[PDB]
């Protein structure tokens, strides 16, 4: 069981730890929060409470290194960074534990939430997509654009999603236009699963890691990415069943987990419309239609 | 973006244009089966594509063949509509292929689209404009080429016939959809309109009849009368 130390909380701030969040008051005696699980990604995330942008957070894995957060005042943000003398990061955590000033990541023994929103999320694939090698984690923010976002400035602080696009050559066969745009079968099987991702677990992983960038950061970019992600799977008359049976696992943990006052922005009614009603697949996601139509019947 | 009455007069711009219509494309006549069910017959179809300065009309014929063993026709149609109008593009030298391509029907966006991803600057665009083209199998030298094709053909015609030599296309253009909406309210009135003066013939190498500009004065208030007459007589107003 791991430990993310903090330096000092010397702003008013809502703190994310995966699912959770807790409010820290300025100046309130917080050193940060123990008892993280071993074996997933997770992610620390901010809002201060005087802003209603500065929205930003680290995807880390605790396998990686020993990892603390110190709030920079010049440049204003809560920053991690990584303790590289082991014997000095332990002493720190044993002392912050003895004073008892770190609050416990908070998980149900039957709660599989997390493991459910991360099964395909791996610490080196958020590493390709977000491209800072100097550290073993990622930044994202609420403002970040994607690679496709910027080709319709900055490309250092990029998200490097896989470029989807139904009307491009790549996704086109030369004499197969009508087959190719209505049945996407080609472009998903030949071209993104065998020819760029390798497999359904790159795929599976880069469509939950745009999920969960969309949910905690109200990033646009990412959630144009999760739906076209979503809608090149259901738009494919030939899907291996496995990867169907996933899918349905996967987006119906996406639907139960999303805030429902987030419902109106974070989902996009056309897209969901077509999968579940209209697309080739409106019949293999039965986990997915019934949560989506007991939870969010108004969006259909 | 669109093409609408704001952008009109840029039809008769410099930049080569070309507006297709697929309504004569996938054409049938309903009929009873022997059991007492529903049946299409297809007959030949054609794709309109014309240049609106010049009046060059590519019309491109669908010969039934076209359709022999195949499924969901209507969509098609439109597929089959997209592939013929970008390997028209593709024949053309390059300085005579257009700058942007208007589709009558807002369904042929995204097929012509997709079959011209290998032509990035041409631009693919819908109209606002009611365009009476539909009408183009009510003028009986397009309709004998369509029934009469035995295989696929393009037929190359001058819509405007010589008119580019005494007015504009602006004025060209307005006098085909005056008489293409005139053929399309009324066929049998319109028609009656355009030959009933036996000395006023249609050349060998023409589509309309002969008219002097003064006869064309009063053929085109006929077609006027025709369109607002058939409006009351209608829509009860
Ligand atoms: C279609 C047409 C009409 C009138 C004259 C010549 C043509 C053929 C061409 N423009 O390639």
């Amino acid at each position: 069981m791991n430990t993310v130390p903090f330096t000092s909380a010397p702003i008013e701030v809502t703190i994310g730890i995966d699912q959770y969040s807790f409010n820290v008051k300025e100046n309130q005696p917080f050193h940060g929060i123990k008892d993280i699980p071993i074996g997933h990604v997770h992610v620390i995330h901010f809002q201060h409470a005087d802003n209603s942008s500065m929205r930003y957070g680290y995807w880390f894995d605790c396998r990686m290194g020993n990892f603390y957060i110190q709030y920079d005042p010049k440049d204003g943000l809560y920053k991690m960074m990584e303790e590289r003398d082991g014997a000095k990061f332990e002493n720190i955590v044993h002392n912050f534990k003895e004073r008892q000033m770190m609050v416990s990541y908070p998980k149900i023994d039957e709660d599989d939430t997390w493991y459910n929103l991360t099964e395909f999320v791996q610490m080196d694939k958020i590493r390709k997509i977000v491209r800072k090698d100097e550290n073993q984690f990622s930044y994202v923010d609420s403002s970040m654009t994607t690679v496709q976002e910027n080709e319709l400035s900055d490309p250092a602080h990029s998200l490097n999603y896989t470029v989807i696009n139904f009307k491009s050559r790549e996704a086109i066969r030369p004499g197969h236009e009508m087959e190719d745009f209505l049945d996407k079968s080609y472009y998903l099987n030949t071209v993104m699963l065998q020819g760029i991702f390798k497999n359904s677990s790159n795929y599976f992983g880069e469509l939950q890691f745009a999920f969960l960038n969309a949910m905690f950061f109200g990033n646009y970019g990412s959630s144009l990415q999760w739906h076209a992600m979503i809608e090149l799977i259901c738009s494919s008359a030939t899907v291996p069943k496995h990867m169907l049976d996933k899918l349905d696992e996967i987006l119906y943990y996406q639907i139960k987990t999303l805030p429902e006052q987030y419902s109106d922005i974070l989902l996009n009614e056309r897209v969901w419309n077509i999968c579940l009603y209209s697309s080739f697949q409106k019949n293999s996601l039965h986990n997915t239609e019934k949560i989506m139509e007991n939870k969010y019947p108004e969006l259909l | 973006g669109a093409m609408n009455s704001s952008n009109y007069a840029e039809l008769f711009n410099n930049d080569i244009k070309l507006f297709v219509d697929d309504t004569n494309v996938y054409r049938v006549t309903v009929h009873k089966t022997f059991e007492g069910n529903v049946a299409t017959k297809a007959i030949n179809g054609c794709i309109f594509t014309l240049n609106p300065k010049t009046g060059h009309l590519f019309l491109k014929i669908i010969h039934t063949s076209v359709w022999a063993g195949q499924k969901r026709l209507s969509q098609l149609a439109k597929w089959k509509t997209a592939e013929e109008v970008s390997a028209l593009v593709r024949s053309l030298p390059k300085e005579e292929q257009p700058k942007q391509i208007i589709v009558t029907r807002k369904a042929m966006l995204d097929p012509l689209e997709v079959h011209m991803l290998d032509f990035p600057n041409i631009a693919i665009r819908p109209t606002e404009l009611r365009l009476p083209f539909s009408a183009a199998m009510s003028i009986d030298k397009l309709s004998d080429v369509v029934m009469k094709a035995t295989e696929p053909q393009m037929v190359l015609f001058n819509i405007y016939d010589d008119w580019l030599d005494r007015i504009s296309s602006y004025t060209a253009f307005s006098r085909l959809t005056l008489l293409l909406r005139a053929l399309k309210t009324n066929e049998e009135s319109a028609k009656m309109i355009l030959l009933s003066d036996p000395t006023i013939t249609i050349k060998s190498y023409h589509l309309w009849p002969s008219f002097t500009d003064e006869q064309w004065i009063t053929i085109e208030s006929q077609m006027r009368d025709l369109i607002l007459t058939e409006y009351g007589r209608k829509y009860n107003v």
